[PDB]
């Protein structure tokens, strides 16, 4: 509607401010948003340039005149004219996969360089450079935390000495800090990306209040012995970890008036539950079916704001069967999921304004194809699509994450594993020449010092390379999640951060899962049967 | 005033050409085979072109250049090799 | 700066020979000259064929104007203002050639000093003479290769030199393996599958238990073993 | 049964000083106390224990589809008795069974048959992964030491399936050798000390122009043996053929039944004279009518092409096993006939004068490798497949075999599930992805293996150059989605939905 | 030796300033040489660590101010001549952010990664600062007008990339590429400050 009268109404607006070119096309876009304008366009002008406040805010780009573009830059004006007129909880806790989560690399320049995870076909599948950076990874994450520590400890306190310069010098005394996995000569070899040394186990003390096992980092102290070519270490120390906060603090501000609204919001809220079921439900079981029925009869009377579901959802093992009995045993698989659904939504109180968590276990496919009885790949694979249906439209809140699942809390972070890390660690426990809650104790001071969740060679579990950033401690949750069936069931806090393990769901005889205020900071747990 | 150009030629003829060079001077008999003897193979197309006193080559001509240069080669060859060696260039001597 | 062109015996560079027989020039004017290198026979058939298309491409004047304004318009870029850029750079040469080199450089120094160590230790019996100050030429090698590569255009001294010292190391091990070269640790090789298949055991056990856990023999003779055994014994195929 | 072979094995090991591990529980073998260690030496044994197969493509005078040995797997851990104490107390109780399956009841025999499916099984417990790999592993020398034997006699094996095994004989001789062949194949049978192998050598082809499992023109098949005097037509699948254009195929079937009868004529040409040079005879036979024939469907194709009725038939069915671009299906079928030409070695050169002539009739270079045929096959196969009712362990490949070959086996009439199909394709497939997790680098100039976890370039000055990457499993996994629209596959279909994400 | 590491700092300021200086055109901002600053920022840290252990130093035994304060007060001049040095260079960073605000925001290294946040914002509120003087008063002329006087306001101009129509003030004008186009002065230099028009 009537262009050229606009024409130098718009020039004025927008090339005399910001030397923008306009088409004539989207000159006529703003003739008919002027017909639009039922009254006569005089304080269109300050409408339209608050349109190219917004257009330079947002496009940042030449030939405004588009009325393609330009019309969704209409668009957004209403809508932002519409929000003018106008004028959270559920926000966030938002569970997020394994490969949800941002990937983060080491760099000396950037103390954490800003890296991408990967959904695609070809993208989740690792690289070369995945493999050597997973490695890498942990050693520089192990090695920045360490000079941090160790600048607090005294500027700082007694240095790593790179391996190569150790050989150099036959009986000088040097600190070090690598990674320690079995030769191939034989003798426990410490490894940094500089190089690899042998370790003389005898003589060396272990720190008591740290596990140890092999495909681990430490800062060790002793001579090396060039002529005998293996590091006499004395002393043995895991490498110290460092708080989330300090963590934070060091590496400067990162996504405090924010943080700090957060927490006097979640202060304000109560009564949120965390209920954790306990490592090893099984579907096939009627007496299990029944004391979870009863278990979901009880979280009916107050819906809690977290469920998590653990893996080995099956009994026994599913997998294929060449000899089938008529019956795929992945269709047990899918029926087993299926079931239960009605009992969920059954319970109205119940799957209302509620979420559920699965986790996968070794017991369920995709992680007993890859290895029946044991878990395969340290992330593990979510149960298919196909397997998660009916169960998704009869339950709205249950979701389904790998292993790895984390929850992105707006006062605090919650990190969700389940795996027998008890197990390894104490069949892994290394002896050295030179109780359930102090084990329990020194294996939470393990996982957090050491700043990895599964601080295990790849060769002993698969790793996913480029999904390395998350089996990384790097944000060191001030609540962490693992479920342990082999351990015994606790809760502890270290170093700043709350350390929960579920357990198993039956103990000995009854059923049990936890319940968990994150403004108390205080986990209950529960007896059925 | 005749200068025969390549603008038309055979690629792959002298690459698959120079794979049947390759793993033959393996045989005892066998000299080494290089880089500088493909370029031989090429300025005797450009000799046997100018031959045919045409200012382009022919790729024909250029073919019986390859025929003449294999030919030359398997005659260096000790007997014993150079029969299977015949035989294996057999594919190439028909088109000359 | 000498550059050097002999093609070292019998024509070809005869890898799987005698360095001595090899090298006709003597080894001190090796170390003296304080570079060394190596062409060998590619091979690679598929290789070959790419370089037939390469040498006809630049043979022939229509492909050769496009390969031409190809390598001109993003690398080839005007050899002369090349030049005087060259001149110019070592220009910029001259001000600073180890800023960023000390901190990474007084690791990497010692490092590459260990690896000859290393390479004396595969090296056992001298090797002869030739393989003897090799060490000593590559020690003065890094302090003047460093130098050469100038921090490469600007400040990127060490992590590129640490690649090429790594190039000169290997290419030395393929005249300094043995003083017959490969050919000696290819029969070390034979000699020891002669047993493999038939005896030996399988799969590790018999390295368990041959000379109790094979320890006496891995330090030395287990390592020249597998030297000796890698060469004929998911990320880059399929 | 397995189930009672597991009862059997664990009352037969309480016997003996060593206890069973037996494990209801976790079907995976309880051997310590783990159970559940992963290592690169777990997923070895599970992995590749697929049959390897050796094909040499040609024709000849004289072949023999012979004896098809069956059930290879007990008769190998049979005549392994011609860890250690584990296999001794197997072999023990696989020979009581076999003096049970000999002359006793029906059960017997059954339990033994089922008892290299319980070896395999993973369903069933006492299944031990390092078990199945050395009967794999076992079975691979048996197949060593067959070749080696029919080394020894004047024979070529042309193919080797492990199911049945292909060799042609170098002589031309006459009727009389078929008779004579049944006697050295006793003769050759008898000299080792084995029992246990299939007998009655059958199928012999007078004539065979051996592709693959599924491309080949065997002829006169078992029978009195009288040198194609019963002639069995030949027996041709065609996977290759199949893929072809609708139109074109007729065609190409029609010439190679004309290309099979000259062959034949040349070749008691040949025996007359004697009383592949008859290849080669042949070849100049057919030069002309093949040259003749090639041009006019040129010609016809010229006016032929550009025809929406004509291109509707023209197109190439889009089938699993090929990628290859379309350059002209007449092109694509005298590239075709040129392969399958090419098996003959002697007339190699014939076929070259023949290719001359048709870059003649079509103008293109005398040698190109857009000449070449380079036919993808792209074959996705379960390793050691079995059908629970037949028993039989043959891999079974699901793009090259056709729709109904992978539904029912060649043994018995039973019909595999479509389900266990599914689960056995996408175990082979995430295996293959986790082995792509688990992989050792390998070094560009030295080429020894990762031996460290911090490498970051090799200490050799070659960096570590690897073995086989994600990109090609990604076209497998697009072979994966074509068969999941060729065949329903909800698994499959889920697996790969899993996969994109 | 302390501000030798600044010396060097301010070194390569004065060569990254030399690179600018020397050429009228605009040089895209460098590389924000953070590796420097933090190394200075550790020394000053423990310049700091060293002035507290003077105090403690005296608390204890060193109580020679004539010695003890003497070398306090030297620290002193120390770590004025390295925060000095630091101005100096922050200084000459901010002036070619404003030249850079001047010559690219207000006449019209894009990338940020030369350039810390800290000073990113800076530069962004800068320019903010910038349009509020153009904003309000002196709007009537151009804050960032060309500071060449005007020689002729009707000149024909060569298009130097098709880029379709642009509307002026009151006559049309299609950017067909290499077309002569003879008018007011104007469009023609807010084109060449996108770089549409050519040739003058
Ligand atoms: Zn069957
Ligand atoms: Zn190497």
């Amino acid at each position: 509607i009537q262009p050229p009268l606009l024409r130098p109404l718009a020039y004025r607006v927008l090339s005399r401010k910001y030397g923008l070119s306009i088409k004539s096309d989207g000159l006529s876009a703003l003739a008919e948003f002027v017909g639009t304008n039922i009254g006569a366009n005089w304080r269109q002008g300050p409408a339209t340039i608050k349109f190219l406040e917004q257009f330079a805010a947002v496009w940042k780009q030449q030939e405004r005149g588009l009325f393609i573009d330009q019309s969704g830059v209409k668009e957004v004006i209403q809508e932002m004219k519409e929000r003018e007129k106008v004028e959270d909880w559920r926000d966030y806790f938002k569970v997020i996969n394994a490969s949800q989560q941002q990937r983060f690399s080491y760099n000396p320049h950037k103390m954490q360089f800003i890296f991408v995870p990967n959904g695609g076909i070809a993208g989740f599948l690792p690289d070369i450079e995945d493999k050597v950076q997973m490695f890498l990874t942990r050693y520089y994450l192990t090695n920045d935390r360490v000079m941090r520590n160790e600048n607090f400890q005294n500027s700082s306190s007694m240095s790593i000495t790179p391996i190569k310069n150790l050989l150099g010098r036959d009986a000088q005394n040097f600190l070090l800090l690598g990674l320690l996995n079995k030769n191939f000569k034989g003798n426990w070899s410490l490894e940094d990306p500089s190089g690899s040394v042998e370790i003389d186990i005898s003589q060396t003390i272990p720190t008591q209040g740290h596990y140890y096992v092999p495909g681990c980092m430490v800062l060790v102290e002793g001579i090396y012995y060039s002529v005998g070519n293996k590091f006499h270490v004395t002393s043995m120390t895991l490498p110290p970890g460092e708080r989330r906060e300090i963590t934070l603090e060091t590496i400067g501000n990162l996504d405090k008036d924010l943080k700090i609204r957060l927490h006097l919001l979640e202060k304000e809220l109560t009564d949120h539950k965390f209920v954790i079921l306990g490592a090893n439900l099984f579907l096939d079981d009627l007496k299990i079916m029944t004391a979870l029925s009863k278990i979901l009869q009880k979280l009916n009377d107050d819906p809690p704001t977290l469920l998590i579901w653990q893996g080995s959802f099956t009994s026994v093992p599913v997998f294929a069967s060449m000899s089938s009995r008529n019956i795929s045993s992945s269709t047990q698989f899918k029926n087993n999921f299926d079931a239960l659904a009605t009992l969920l939504s059954r319970f109205d109180n119940l799957t209302e304004n509620t979420t559920m968590i699965f986790i996968p276990g070794p017991n369920d496919l995709w992680g007993s194809m890859v290895s029946l009885g044991a878990s395969g790949t340290l992330p593990q694979d979510p149960i298919p699509s196909a397997f998660t249906k009916k169960i998704n439209k009869v339950c709205k809140n249950v979701v389904w994450s790998s292993n790895p699942t984390r929850i992105a809390y707006l006062s605090q972070e919650i990190v969700i594993f389940r795996d027998d890390l008890s197990g390894r660690f104490k069949r892994h426990r290394l002896e050295f020449p030179f109780q359930k809650v102090q084990e329990t104790r020194k294996l939470v001071k393990t996982i957090l010092d050491q700043g990895h969740l599964s601080p295990f060679l790849d060769s002993l579990r698969p790793i996913s390379w480029d999904l390395d950033h998350t089996l990384t401690l790097c944000p060191i949750p001030s609540t962490m999640v693992l479920c342990d069936t082999t351990s015994a069931q606790f809760d502890l806090t270290y170093n700043g951060c709350k350390v929960i393990n579920p357990g198993s769901f039956i103990h000995n005889r009854r059923a049990r899962y936890m319940e968990y205020v994150p403004s108390s900071k205080k986990t209950i747990q529960e007896e059925i049967y | 005033k005749i200068y025969p150009k390549l603008h038309q030629m055979d690629m792959d003829k002298v690459s698959r050409v120079y794979a049947d060079l390759r793993r033959e001077s393996i045989s005892t008999g066998s000299f080494p085979i290089t880089v500088r003897h493909l370029e031989s193979i090429l300025r005797i197309a450009e000799s046997f072109a100018k031959m045919r006193l045409s200012e382009f080559v022919s790729s024909y001509d250029l073919d019986r250049a390859i025929k003449v240069v294999v030919d030359s080669f398997v005659d260096a060859q000790k007997v014993s090799v150079r029969r299977q060696l015949r035989r294996s260039f057999a594919i190439y001597t028909l088109g000359h | 700066s000498v550059l050097a062109a002999a093609n070292p015996i019998y024509g070809r560079y005869d890898d799987l020979k005698s360095p001595g027989d090899n090298i006709d020039f003597q080894t001190t004017i090796l170390s003296r000259f304080d570079m060394i290198f190596i062409v060998k026979d590619d091979h690679n058939e598929e290789r070959d064929i790419s370089i037939a298309n390469h040498v006809i491409n630049i043979h022939t004047g229509n492909a050769n104007a496009m390969q031409n304004q190809q390598e001109e318009n993003g690398s080839e870029i005007s050899i002369e203002k090349m030049k005087r850029y060259i001149t110019y750079c070592r220009l910029k040469c001259a001000p600073r050639l180890s800023p960023q080199a000390a901190e990474k450089l007084s690791s990497n120094f010692v490092t590459i000093r260990k690896q000859l160590l290393i390479n004396e230790l595969e090296s056992t019996e001298r090797s002869s003479i030739p393989i003897t100050i090799r060490q000593l030429e590559a020690i003065i090698r890094i302090t003047e290769s460093l130098a050469k590569l100038e921090l490469s255009p600007i400040a990127q001294e060490r992590h590129v030199d640490e690649a090429i010292r790594l190039f000169q190391a290997s290419t030395m091990d393929a005249a300094s393996q043995d003083p017959t070269s490969l050919s000696e640790i290819r029969r070390f090789e034979q000699e020891l599958k002669r047993r493999l298949p038939i005896g030996w055991s399988t799969s590790y056990q018999t390295l368990r238990r041959e000379f109790v856990d094979t320890h006496r023999f891995s330090q030395l003779a287990l390592d020249k073993a597998l030297y000796a055994l890698e060469k004929h014994e998911y990320r880059s195929g399929v | 049964m397995d189930y009672i072979i597991d009862v059997l094995y664990a009352r037969k090991l309480k016997k003996e000083n060593i206890v069973l591990w037996w494990n209801e529980k976790a079907p995976l073998p309880d051997h310590g106390g783990i159970q559940n260690d992963f290592d690169l030496n777990t997923s070895w044994i599970m992995n590749d224990s697929e049959f390897p197969k050796i094909n040499n493509s040609g024709v000849y005078d004289n072949v023999v589809l012979d004896v098809g040995v069956d059930n290879l797997t007990v008769n190998t851990i049979l005549t392994s008795a011609l860890s250690n104490d584990a296999l001794n107390v197997l072999r023990g109780m696989l020979k009581e069974w076999w003096d049970e399956a000999l002359k006793e009841n029906s059960t017997a025999d059954l339990l033994v048959n089922s008892l290299a499916s319980w070896v395999q099984n993973p369903n069933a417990k006492l299944f031990d992964g390092l078990l199945r790999y050395h009967v794999h592993n076992l079975t691979k020398k048996a197949l060593l030491q067959l070749v080696n034997e029919f080394s020894a006699l004047g024979s070529t094996i042309v193919y080797a399936d492990r199911n049945q095994i292909l060799i042609k004989t170098n002589k031309y001789s006459p009727e009389n050798c078929y008779a004579y062949s049944q006697y050295m194949m006793k003769a050759v049978r008898t000299n080792p000390m084995f029992s246990y192998l299939d007998l009655n050598i059958k199928r012999y082809w007078d004539l065979l122009i051996w592709m693959d499992k599924f491309n080949f023109s065997g002829l006169a098949c078992i029978e009195i043996e009288e040198k194609e005097n019963q002639d069995y037509t030949a027996v041709s699948q065609w996977q290759l053929k199949k893929f072809l254009s609708p139109i074109y195929q007729p065609e190409f079937e029609d010439w190679m039944m004309i290309i099979l009868d000259s062959m034949l004529k040349t070749k008691q040409s040949y025996l007359k004279l004697n009383s592949e040079n008859s290849l080669n005879g042949f070849s100049h036979l057919f030069s002309k009518p093949l040259m003749k024939r090639v041009k006019k469907l040129f010609k016809n194709q010229q006016e032929f092409i550009l025809d929406p009725q004509y291109e509707a038939d023209y197109v190439i069915p889009v089938l699993p096993g090929s990628h290859l671009n379309v350059k002209n299906p007449l092109l694509e079928l005298v590239k075709s006939l040129c392969h399958v030409m090419l098996l003959s070695k002697s007339t190699i050169l014939e076929i070259r004068t023949l290719r001359k002539e048709l870059l003649k009739i079509f103008e293109l270079r005398e040698f190109a490798k857009v000449a070449e045929f380079k036919d993808p096959s792209l074959s996705l196969v379960v390793p050691d497949f079995l059908c629970e009712y037949c028993f039989f362990i043959s891999d079974i490949d699901f793009c090259k075999a056709a729709p109904e070959s992978i539904f029912s086996c060649v043994r018995c009439h039973k019909a595999f599930n479509q389900v266990l199909l599914q689960e056995h394709l996408i175990q082979k497939l995430r295996s293959d992805i986790e082995s792509y997790l688990i992989q050792d680098l390998r070094c560009s100039r030295c080429h020894k293996v990762k031996r460290d976890y911090m490498s970051a370039h090799c200490p050799c000055a070659g960096a570590w150059e690897g073995t086989l990457p994600r990109e090609s499993i990604v076209q497998k996994l697009n072979v994966f989605k074509q068969v999941a629209k060729y065949y329903g596959f909800d698994i499959l279909l889920s697996c790969i939905a899993d996969l994109t994400i | 030796m302390y501000g030798d590491l600044g010396n060097k700092l301010v070194l390569e300021a004065k060569r990254t300033k030399q690179l600018y200086a020397r050429s009228n055109q605009d040089v895209n901002l460098p590389m924000y040489h953070e590796d420097i600053i933090r190394n200075i920022l550790k020394e000053v840290s423990n310049l700091r660590k060293n002035t507290e252990y003077l105090k403690e130093q005296q608390q204890l035994g060193m109580l020679d101010d004539k010695v003890a304060k003497c070398q306090y007060f030297v620290t002193l001049l120390c770590m004025e001549r390295n925060k000095r040095c630091l101005l100096a260079y922050q200084r000459l960073r901010t002036d070619i952010l404003d030249s850079m605000a001047w010559n690219n925001n207000g006449l019209d290294q894009q990338d940020t990664n030369n350039l810390s946040h800290q000073e990113q914002e800076y530069l962004k509120e800068y320019c903010d600062l910038i349009t509020d003087l153009k904003s309000g008063d002196l709007v009537d002329i151009d804050l960032s007008g060309s500071l060449v006087p005007p020689s002729d306001v009707f000149i024909d101009v060569r298009v130097l990339k098709d880029a379709g129509e642009i509307q002026t003030e009151y006559g049309v004008f299609n950017l067909i590429k290499d077309s002569q186009f003879f008018v007011r002065q104007s469009d023609v230099e807010r084109l060449i400050q996108q770089g549409y028009l050519q040739k003058i």
